[PDB]
RNA sequence: ACAGAG
């Protein structure tokens, strides 16, 4: 709980989510579901282009 | 797709071969006891005689 | 032939729960502490003195607990029940009555009931309200019948002091050194002063080590400070034989090289070796008579019977060199367990100590200065000395006593109300002595030492595997016996007195000790007649039934052990292979003509011992019985503790799923007690319709469980279905699930206190605020009553207020500031009481209890009581479900990949087992070590008319046609347990942040946020991802600028370099907060980080 | 805590038959011809009356009464 | 002691005798209902002690009255002209019996039931049917004559 | 109109309003539950 | 500071 080993080589990070995992294999291999609840907290800076 | 316990139980092949494979270790580990506790063991190279 | 069967030989289970074992350990350790402890300390403290003016002494006459009080705003008085104390966060406790004899002049002034303290009453003690109470009436104290006790209420929560593990002390412990070498030690404590003594060999010659001597002495010094001076008879002492001898010759050659024959000579070398706290003879002389092997008694200066034990002590080490036979700590007739109430004994001490003490301090500053009228120390009694003692004591969980060294923490826990299991289970615990310093595996596994004296499957999975067990079902502990006709009856058998003999007979090989607790008895020989009579002795009643005797043939000792808090479980006596108990007297017990004590008395049931049953020979059932048997196993599924006497057929299962379903068996949902409903606790799971279980071990029946369930009865086909069952999950049913199937309640708690200043003010609740627009208030404070708290039977919704808080911030008319309480959460909630309540410091209590009714989702974590946990994978409805002929349809698929890598054959056995016992109204045993056969089931189907082995022709639901395999049907008992995933998801995008590290916070309560651990940092490395890592570790986290001076490079501000008074080479840099945190604490600490920067081409 | 209404699995009313279980009871049934006495046939409905324990019987004891 | 989302419930598992051709769907929203497409029953009962009761006082019987609610005390509430489409007695509650609730003395229930019409696929309340299911017919047929013993 | 709380152990009505130490006017029990609200309140029946 | 969970 220093500061090399608490705060500066590992640190607690925001735009994240920990929830409980289920099986689906109706989903590809490259894919996960996201739950509802957790996609309207999660949000990305989307630049406005043409 | 399904388990049960028919599954694992054992038929009349194997509660015949048991019996006997049993009565045979047991019999040869009782006469390997005996030669140790009362004389002659043939030992192994590189142990002791237990 | 077949040696005859007496069948009802388990009925002295039910008759020895009603004595001794299962909590009754802890209610008879309060018990003996309140009765004779409180006495005793008491007796060994009765008179203090002050040391100026003498004359003068206060006297205590005796001691009292009494009956539990509390002490109201207005000086009224009236007893309390224990769950009024639960809900007005009180403890609940009783005062300390004592009665004295002091002076003031006149020499003889007397009282009968003086409080100094109150002392925390346990649960069901002799003390407690609801002892001796029938069931109709702990309907009027708000209480269960099936609550065990055992557990303390300190300020209003549930605190449990656990069961210790230590070793006993006054035993010889012959051990390995780090570096190899052999030698012995022994803790030497007594009620007094507790110290260990060494024995080095570190040269070839005995050395010997002391926490008081500042260099290790050797021992033919110590042996001629002890007035034995000859060398011969230190070689008597020690042994005649050849190889001895030749061992302990360089300790003497030693010896010879000083100057020291004699024992003045003696005792001034051991003088000048004596870390100072007369001196070099007599600093020296009260040291080997009181403090180096201080429990080896000396009577008047004489040291012969510690030279005899110090020889013992040589003699050993010198023996266990020629063979490495060590001593394990790990035996368990070396461990001793230490209850409530020998903690309490020394708490109490000590803080009955600093009482006298601080009485005593008061009374030699009163005395000699100010009035010739006599002073009372009646107005001196000051009651909070002892009764905060008890209570922080208790409720913290900390024992810190300075005068006895102890330094104890996380002894008490709060006891948990998951499920009825887990109180049951928390009051069978025994925490370890070594406290998961690092990773042992010495006493981590389980020795064959637990033999029904603790669980072998009941223990933590995690990091405390074997360092936290359970009692089993049939065990006891042991209290400290009166000592007295132990010594009396073994001074009359044979036993010569160790005085009248040189060390020579030690070194015979016809000659044995005998020892009590540590000290010579003396020797004898005939050892075989000793024992045989001093266990005659035992059975005929007089000598007490739990004193223990044992062998040693190696090291030739015949123990005795009259101490308190060992292990002891009852058996059967066995004389010339045929058992003591008839069927005659079985029918007897169940006739109710007499009970388990007459089975103690008559030399038919036995109470044996970790030790002594090292010599004994014990027959399982009663065709094992050879010649050479003297005891018989009552029960063989006693062997298993209170946790895993829920699994059915537990003997057909591999031995970790006991282990999980240990585990998971405390954390399923289900009810607390008859006062599940009065009961406002910090958090409450209920199940909405229990149903007991349908097949049951015995111990269902003997703890109550299936009064008040933990679980409802599946309907299980086992069978792949629709690939969402892969690893462990398991596919519900859409209708089974709206018809009320694993339906469950979670009840939370809100507290708010409004408290009385020392300033004469007071916190207040103002009413609703209402909306002057439309005359309804607003949103925020919709739910509010016109008292300013909600109401019951509303909607709770997010961030809406619940009591109305407002406290001054006085830090002259009050200037008020508003500090509501307000339901955070999720999802909605209901109320169902609000509890209103006070304390005599004009304190207001409110307790609220909320309400969610939770309907099983994808993310819930189910049980299956055999350690197949799962959690949901999919729900599907009715009519996508495989059906059978009659209709029945499952509930719960189940993955049939579980069974062949885990060897679960008791599920499968549980499931055939429900399956014939629906059929015709009966509840199949899954006892363990016995229980219905397969045999018996399978002839149950087949009379009403299904398979023989559950296999049933399923045609399936999707396409309407058969299925080619058989799928197996029957109910399994499932139960719920707490983990669900409403609690458990967990969202941040931005939010609070810390304030000296600028970087969100720690938990889910706090919006926290997840961590890149320091291995996660490992694996984008390994990626290359260079850019990824710095967007997760430096721009959302802490991204920050500062103000760096390229000419010096330190740090600046706002442009301006206060160091070189300069603006013109100052610069900004993309730095992580927690570095410029750290280029400021190095700054404080002279180490200068000076930095140089470049052009960022 | 109560009879549920509906067996779990099929979905056959359950939830009316109890005070005539437990009164089939009185007479010196054994549990087997009460629940044949009482039309249950499949096995899903016999465990809603055969393993059903009474809670609100003992939890009404300790309800507020005047 | 019943809480009202287990109330809620267990009223919401008692089948109703109204035939379901003669309703129609509530609409999205909707909240009050209608004449067309809702039903509308009433529970209220109030448990009081018995004014005679004798001195041995062991059974619930005799000292309570009203303390096991029924779904006999449901009281159908016409809404509408709903009082001529349907005789005296053919909207209540079907199988009499069903144990709802327990009460003892003090404690009252009243609310205010809500029936409309709902497919089985929706909630399993729904389902018009206990167990509605098939099996193929069975031939069973001999090889060889089975003779004797 | 005046706020009306229910005593725990009586089960009788008690009527706080002045600024007291809360106490049961009939009698010594120290606990006190709210009534139940008298507004309607809307469940699902699922 | 303790208990859990993977
Ligand atoms: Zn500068
Ligand atoms: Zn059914
Ligand atoms: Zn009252």
């Amino acid at each position: 709980q220093g500061r090399f080993r608490g705060n500066l080589s590992g640190k607690r990070v925001d735009f994240s989510g920990r929830t409980v995992i289920s099986p689906d294999p109706n989903l590809r291999i490259d894919e996960v579901a996201v739950p509802v609840h957790v996609a309207k907290i999660l949000t990305f800076p989307e630049k406005v282009n043409k | 797709f399904s388990i049960g316990i028919g599954d694992v139980t054992p038929g009349q092949g194997l509660l015949k071969a048991k019996y006997e494979l049993l009565n045979a270790g047991y019999k040869k580990c009782d006469e390997y006891i005996e030669a140790l506790n009362t004389g002659k063991l043939q030992q192994q190279p590189g142990c002791t005689a237990e | 032939a077949p040696i005859p069967t007496v069948e009802e030989k388990w009925r002295l289970l039910p008759a020895f729960l009603k004595v001794k074992g299962l909590v009754k350990q802890h209610i008879d350790s309060f018990n003996y502490f309140i009765n004779v402890e409180i006495k005793k300390i008491m007796k060994a403290n009765e008179k203090v003195t002050s040391d100026a003016d003498p004359m003068w002494y206060l006297k205590y006459l005796n001691i009292y607990v009494g009956l539990p009080d509390v002490e109201e705003s207005f000086n009224v008085t009236r007893p309390v029940s224990p769950h009024e104390c639960r809900l007005r966060d009180m403890t609940y406790s009783a005062p300390i009555t004592v009665d004295i004899e002091y002076t003031r002049g006149s020499q003889r002034i007397i009282r009968n009931a003086l409080p100094i303290g109150r002392m925390p009453i346990m649960l069901r003690s002799s003390n407690c309200v609801l002892t001796g109470k029938t069931p109709a009436e702990f309907a009027k104290l708000n209480e269960c019948p099936l609550d065990p006790g055992g557990y303390f209420i300190v300020k209003g929560v549930e605190k449990v002091i656990l069961i210790q593990e230590q070793l006993s002390k006054n035993r010889i412990i012959v051990e390995a050194d780090r570096k190899g070498a052999v030698g012995a030690s022994v803790t030497s404590s007594t009620h007094e002063k507790k110290s260990r003594t060494n024995m080095a060999v570190k040269q070839g010659r005995f050395y010997l080590r002391h926490n008081t001597l500042s260099e290790d002495i050797p021992i033919v010094i110590i042996f001629k400070a002890m007035g034995v001076e000859s060398d011969q008879e230190i070689v008597q002492m020690i042994g005649t034989e050849e190889h001895v001898m030749a061992a302990f010759g360089p300790s003497l050659e030693e010896c010879q090289k000083a100057q020291i024959f004699t024992q003045m000579q003696a005792l001034k070398y051991i003088g000048n070796k004596v870390r100072r706290q007369k001196t070099k003879i007599e600093e020296a002389r009260e040291l080997l008579a009181s403090t180096i092997l201080t429990h080896v008694p000396v009577k008047e200066f004489n040291f012969r019977a510690k030279c005899i034990y110090t020889a013992v002590m040589v003699r050993r080490v010198i023996l266990a060199q020629g063979d490495n036979k060590v001593d394990d700590r790990d035996y368990y007739g070396n461990k001793r367990l230490e209850l409530a109430g020998q903690l309490l004994s020394l708490l109490f001490e000590d803080l009955f100590k600093k009482f006298n003490s601080e009485m005593k301090k008061i009374a030699d500053q009163v005395i000699p200065k100010q009035r010739a009228a006599q002073f009372d120390v009646v107005k001196h009694m000051r009651q909070d000395q002892i009764t905060n003692g008890m209570v922080n004591a208790i409720s913290t969980g900390n024992w810190s006593l300075k005068r006895f060294k102890m330094d104890r923490q996380g002894v008490t826990q709060v006891l948990s109300r998951l499920s009825y299991i887990s109180a049951l289970g928390m009051m069978t615990r025994i925490s370890s002595q070594f406290e998961k310093t690092r990773k042992v595996s010495g006493p981590r596994s389980l020795q064959p030492s637990q033999w029904g004296m603790l669980c072998p499957s009941d223990t933590p999975e995690g990091e405390a595997c074997g360092l936290v067990k359970n009692l089993a079902l049939m065990t006891h502990i042991t209290t400290d016996m009166e000592d007295g006709p132990i010594v009396k009856l073994a001074s009359n058998l044979g036993v010569e007195d160790v005085n009248l003999l040189c060390g020579e007979e030690l070194s015979y090989p016809n000659v044995f000790l005998v020892f009590l607790n540590g000290n010579i008895l003396g020797v004898i020989r005939d050892h075989k007649k000793l024992v045989n009579t001093f266990r005659l002795m035992r059975r005929a009643g007089y000598i007490n039934e739990f004193v223990s005797i044992s062998t040693n043939l190696t090291d030739r000792c015949v123990y005795i052990s009259s101490d308190g808090g060992r292990l002891c479980r009852p058996y059967i006596i066995v004389k010339k292979q045929k058992p003591a108990v008839t069927n005659k007297h079985m029918e007897e017990l169940a006739q109710g003509y007499r009970n388990f004590e007459d089975f103690l008395h008559e030399s038919l049931v036995e109470y044996l011992d970790v030790n002594e049953e090292n010599d004994c020979n014990i027959a399982l059932y009663e065709h094992t019985i050879n010649k050479d048997t003297t005891h018989l196993e009552i029960e063989p599924f006693t062997l298993l503790g209170v946790c895993a006497g829920l699994i059915p057929y537990p003997h057909h299962n591999q031995s970790p799923r006991n282990t999980y379903q240990c585990a998971m068996g405390k954390q399923a949902m289900g009810t607390i007690g008859y006062n599940q409903r009065n009961r406002i606790d910090t958090l409450m799971y209920l199940l909405a319709y229990p149903q007991k279980p349908m097949v049951k071990t015995k111990t269902i029946e003997l703890i109550e469980f299936e009064k008040l369930p933990a679980g409802q009865n599946a309907t299980v086909a086992v069978m792949s279905y629709s690939g969402y069952d892969i690893e462990d999950a398991l596919v519900l049913n859409k209708a089974s699930l709206d018809r009320g199937f694993g339906r469950c309640l979670v009840y939370k708690n809100a507290k708010c206190t409004l408290k009385r200043y020392t300033n004469q003010t007071f916190d207040k609740v103002m009413g609703p605020m209402l909306d002057a627009a439309t005359r309804k208030p607003i949103w925020r404070h919709e739910i509010l009553d016109a008292d300013g708290i909600c109401s019951p039977g509303e909607k709770v919704e997010n961030k809406q207020v619940l009591v109305n808080k407002s406290m001054p911030t006085v830090t002259q008319q009050p200037q008020y500031k508003d500090v509501p309480i307000t339901y955070k959460g999720a999802t909605d909630s209901y109320i169902e009481k609000v509890m209103i309540s006070s304390n005599a410091e004009d304190a207001f209590l409110i307790k609220m209890l909320l309400r969610q009714t939770r309907r099983p989702e994808i993310g819930d974590k189910f049980s299956s009581r055999h350690g197949q946990k799962g959690v949901c994978g999919l729900i599907v409805p009715q009519e996508d479900m495989p059906f059978c002929d009659s209709g029945i349809c499952p509930d719960i698929i189940m993955n049939p990949h579980g069974f062949p890598s885990r060897m679960t054959v008791g599920k499968l056995i549980e499931l055939l087992a429900g399956k014939a016992g629906v059929l015709d109204g009966r509840f199949h045993y899954g006892t363990a070590f016995g229980g219905s056969k397969v045999k018996d089931v399978c002839e149950d189907l087949v009379r009403h008319g299904y398979n023989y082995l559950g296999k049933d022709y399923v045609t399936s639901g999707i396409t309407g046609e058969p299925l080619e395999a058989y799928i197996y049907f029957g109910p399994v008992y499932y139960q719920k347990l707490k983990h669900m995933v409403l609690d458990k998801m967990h969202a941040r995008a931005r939010g609070p942040r810390a304030v000296l590290t600028r970087q969100p916070t720690e938990g889910r309560s706090r919006d926290g946020g997840l961590r890149l651990g320091e291995m996660e940092r490992d694996c984008l490395i390994g990626y290359g991802a260079s850019m990824l890592l710095l967007e997760r570790l430096m721009i959302s986290s802490d991204a920050f600028e500062v103000d760096v001076c390229g000419q010096c490079g330190l740090l600046g501000y706002s442009g301006w370099c206060h160091y070189c008074k300069s603006s013109c080479h100052v610069s900004s840099l993309r730095i992580p907060y927690a570095c410029k945190l750290l280029f400021q604490e190095l700054q404080s600490m002279n180490i200068i980080p000076r930095l140089k920067l470049s052009k960022y081409n | 805590m109560i009879i549920p209404v509906r067996c779990f699995t099929c979905g056959k009313i359950v939830g009316n038959k109890w005070e005539a279980y437990l009164g089939l009871l009185q007479a010196e049934y054994t549990e087997g011809d009460a629940l044949d006495a009482l039309g249950l046939k499949r096995y899903c409905c016999r465990r809603m009356l055969l393993a059903h324990v009474d809670l609100i019987e003992k939890l009404l004891n300790y309800a507020p009464l005047e | 002691i019943v809480q009202d989302e287990i109330l809620a419930h267990r009223l919401g598992l008692i089948p109703i005798h109204a035939d379901p051709r003669l309703f129609e769907y509530r609409n999205q929203g909707d909240e009050e209902g209608t004449e067309i497409d809702t039903l509308q029953f009433r529970l209220q009962v109030r448990c009081t002690r018995n004014p005679h009761a004798a001195k041995d006082s062991s059974d619930p019987n005799e000292l309570y009255v009203n303390h096991k609610v029924y779904t006999r005390h449901m009281t159908w509430i016409p809404l509408g002209n709903q009082a001529d489409l349907f005789p005296e007695g053919t909207i209540r509650p079907v199988h009499d019996d069903i144990l709802i609730a327990q009460l003892r003395p003090g404690q009252e229930i009243d609310l205010l039931m809500h029936c409309v019409k709902g497919i089985g696929k929706d909630h399993a309340k729904f389902s018009p049917v206990a167990t509605a299911s098939y099996r193929l017919l069975p031939d069973i047929t001999l090889l060889e004559p089975v003779e004797g013993e | 109109q005046p706020m009306i709380y229910i005593c725990g152990e009586c089960h009788t009505e008690n009527e706080i309003k002045s600024r007291d130490p809360i106490r049961c006017r009939e009698c010594g029990y120290r606990i006190m539950y709210k009534k139940r609200t008298k507004r309607l309140v809307v469940f699902d029946a699922r």
